[PDB]
């Protein structure tokens, strides 16, 4: 339905064929479907209608919490505990959001593999490539930090990688 | 439950900031005090570690029965 964003959770246009009977025999599946409909789906729908009638009477909402952007750990001087505290809390919240991004991408991948049936190896390549890009980025940022991770250790990992990349590019320029 | 038993995150956040400031000030004060004690014990110029010497008020500055003291 419209409850969730179809841009973050997309799906193809859902092509389904029309029934083309070839025999005089009655299809027991469709009769069972009519029986199921008129014994199960209608009482359940009525119950839900009443429940939502009672819901509409008392309507209240909640709001997603928004967080400002505070200075990160790079612009905190070495022993300033308050800047360090706020930077570390911000880094932790960002780590949580990145975990959820990888989760969304993995959900897409799984849904594609199930949906595409026998053709998943070709029809889910974009989902696989998207996951590969996200996984590579997430791995660079947080892998090998260990328990007792922190923004300072993430910064040290990034700086080590940046040094290696700079030196590699410099010796490639001499080639 | 949140309304009856708990508070918002800002209270715990800023209480943590206060706690952290107190603790960090105490830590730097402890280190500085150790350094001050080291210097005062090595040099003896500070108020601390003052070892008694003889009171100059005990000396008798009167003619001493011979001219050369
Ligand atoms: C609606 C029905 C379906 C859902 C049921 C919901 C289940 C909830 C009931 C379970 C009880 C919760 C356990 C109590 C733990 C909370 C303890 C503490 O955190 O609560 C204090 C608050 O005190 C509460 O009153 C807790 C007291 C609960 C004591 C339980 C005793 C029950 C024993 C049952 C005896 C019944 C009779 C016995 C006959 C012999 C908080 O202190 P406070 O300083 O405010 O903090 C500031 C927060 N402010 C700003 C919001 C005010």
């Amino acid at each position: 339905p419209d409850s969730w964003d179809k841009d973050v959770y997309p799906e193809p246009p859902r092509r389904t064929p029309a029934p083309a009977p070839q025999t005089s025999l009655p299809n027991p599946v469709t009769y069972l479907t009519k029986i199921f409909d008129l014994l199960v789906d209608r009482p359940v729908t009525l119950a839900r209608e009443f429940i939502e009638q009672q819901h509409a009477k008392n309507r209240y909402y909640y709001y997603h919490r928004e967080f400002r952007r505070v200075p990160d750990i790079t612009e905190c001087e070495e022993k300033d505990i308050l800047c360090m505290f706020e930077a570390e809390m911000q880094w932790r919240r960002d780590y949580k959001v990145d975990q959820e991004i990888v989760n969304i991408i993995q959900e897409r991948l799984k849904a594609c593999q199930q949906r595409e049936g026998e053709s998943y190896r070709q029809n889910c390549a974009k989902e696989l490539e998207q996951f590969t890009q996200v996984s590579k980025a997430f791995q660079d940022r947080y892998s090998d930090l260990g328990a007792h991770y922190s923004a300072r250790k993430c910064l040290a990992k990034q700086k080590q990688r940046m040094l290696a990349e700079r030196k590699a590019a410099k010796e490639a320029a001499a080639a | 439950i949140a309304r009856t038993f708990y508070d918002g995150p800002e209270k715990n956040y800023e209480k943590t900031m206060a706690i952290l400031q107190i603790e960090a000030e105490k830590a730097e004060l402890r280190l500085k005090e150790l350094e001050v004690r080291r210097l005062m014990r090595a040099r003896g110029d500070g108020p601390w570690y003052q070892y008694p010497t003889i009171d100059k008020a005990l000396i008798d500055h009167s003619p001493k029965t011979t001219p050369d003291n």
